[PDB]
């Protein structure tokens, strides 16, 4: 698989933090997703997480 | 369910200590060092803090409201 | 009434939602108002949950 398209798919659904690829927050957390433990709504842990 | 007010063995105030144990959870405190900082030197009192669960908020979430 | 639009911590969201023993008012009986100055009978703690 080409380096430029692995790169091209992981830019969509990652951010870079010291050299390393996090997952961004939407994709774990839904829109229709909520906290599991306190049952806050997903955009409240997105900005958390961000 | 909640953390008792007494120590069953010796009987010394510990309920007052249950928030300041999880402020210190929160903090970069380990057990040990947390309960030696709260003034626990018979091991009674660090069994009954350390062994506690604290279900009372896990009750809270069913209460009526 | 005022809180934060997630307010996921009990702290900010409700108020006195930790019955602490410093709630407990000492109610005087008779003279006993006058026989113990104010401020003597009290929680030992005071910070007992
Ligand atoms: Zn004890």
């Amino acid at each position: 698989i080409d380096s430029v398209a692995v790169l091209r798919g992981i830019q969509k659904v990652a951010m870079l933090v010291q050299g390393n690829w996090v997952v961004k927050s939407d994709i774990l957390y839904p829109k229709d997703s909520s906290s599991p433990h306190s049952g806050v709504p997903a955009e409240v842990l997105c900005r958390g997480r961000d | 369910m909640i953390i008792p007010v007494r120590c069953f063995t010796c009987g010394k105030i510990v309920g007052n200590k249950w928030e300041a144990y999880l402020g210190l959870l929160q903090a970069e405190y380990t057990e040990g060092d947390a309960l030696d900082a709260l003034g626990l030197k018979r091991y009674c009192c660090r069994r009954m803090l350390l062994a506690h669960v604290d279900l009372i908020e896990k009750l809270l979430n069913y209460a009526p409201l | 009434p005022h809180a934060a639009k997630d307010s996921s911590d009990p702290n900010e969201l409700y108020v006195n939602h930790k019955v602490y023993t410093r709630h407990m008012t000492w109610i005087p009986l008779g003279n006993q108002a006058d026989l113990f100055p104010e401020g003597t009978i009290r929680p030992v703690h005071d910070d007992i949950l």
